[PDB]
């Protein structure tokens, strides 16, 4: 058990309640759950880099109390 | 003017936390509408090691018009021209992917780290980037074509890094 954060583009910040191994598709399965933005549009950047689904926290090694920031995109 | 006093805000917020990655600064110091971005390629990528050196031009507008996001170094992108303007859809003069007066700086440089992560194989600027990269995605990394031309572009920026004296992190 861990709390990270994500940012978004207006300026909230947004603590959530994860697992170190919680995939990135679940991650944004509670974005939905807070914001209802569809789990399609949705991109997390950690580090640079857009986090794909189909991996892990643990796989980007994202910390406790991490700030990921939330870009849209319609695709 | 407005513009002069939202890119003060603007310069000052993105220097005092910045966009990891991304360094602004002015071009010359008292023109608040010309700013000098220095992007550096993150690890783990093939742009890795990187030195990339870019300039956006801002209206008098600002913000209610986009301001031009233009790379100095060149670039193989799908979405980069040949000039180095980079054609991202919240640059274009008309949802959170269009430009509106909400949209900040910080919004644009974040879009700008998404476009190199993804590219927008649907507008393509570089056809022929587009076209190797989408070829590149579907041998799964097999063919290195793309990969190539990115980390001899990539190599090169050393040189840039030397002359500007800028020790890549
Ligand atoms: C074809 C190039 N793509 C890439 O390098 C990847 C995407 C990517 C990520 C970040 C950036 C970038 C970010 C910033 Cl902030 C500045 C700059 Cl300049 C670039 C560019 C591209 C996809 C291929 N990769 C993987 O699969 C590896 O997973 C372990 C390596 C990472």
């Amino acid at each position: 058990g861990m709390q990270i954060f994500v940012k978004t583009l207006t300026g909230k910040t947004i603590t959530l309640e994860v697992e170190p191994s919680d995939t990135i598709e679940n991650v944004k399965a509670k974005i939905q759950d807070k914001e209802g933005i569809p789990p399609d549009q949705q991109r997390l950047i950690f580090a640079g880099k857009q986090l794909e689904d189909g991996r892990t926290l643990s796989d980007y090694n994202i910390q406790k109390e991490s700030t990921l920031h939330l870009v849209l995109r319609l695709r | 003017p407005s513009s002069q006093k939202a890119l003060l805000l603007e310069l000052k917020g993105l220097q005092e936390e910045p966009v990891e990655g991304f360094r602004v600064t002015l071009v010359d110091e008292g023109d608040l509408y010309n700013w000098e971005v220095a992007i550096f390629g993150p690890p783990n990528t093939y742009y890795e090691g990187g030195y990339f050196k870019a300039r956006l031009k801002f209206p008098i507008d600002y913000p209610y018009s986009p301001p031009a996001f233009r790379f100095l170094t060149k670039m193989w992108h799908p979405n980069i021209y040949e000039t180095g303007d980079v054609c991202i859809s919240i640059l274009h003069p008309p949802p959170s992917e269009r430009w509106n007066p909400t949209q900040n700086v910080r919004t644009i440089l974040l879009s700008v780290i998404s476009l190199l992560n993804e590219p927008n194989t649907f507008s393509p600027a570089n056809v022929d980037a587009s076209v190797m990269y989408r070829k590149w995605k579907e041998s799964k990394g097999k063919d290195r074509e793309y990969t190539d031309i990115i980390r001899k572009q990539v190599l090169g920026t050393k040189v840039d890094a030397e002359r500007d004296g800028v020790k890549v992190p």
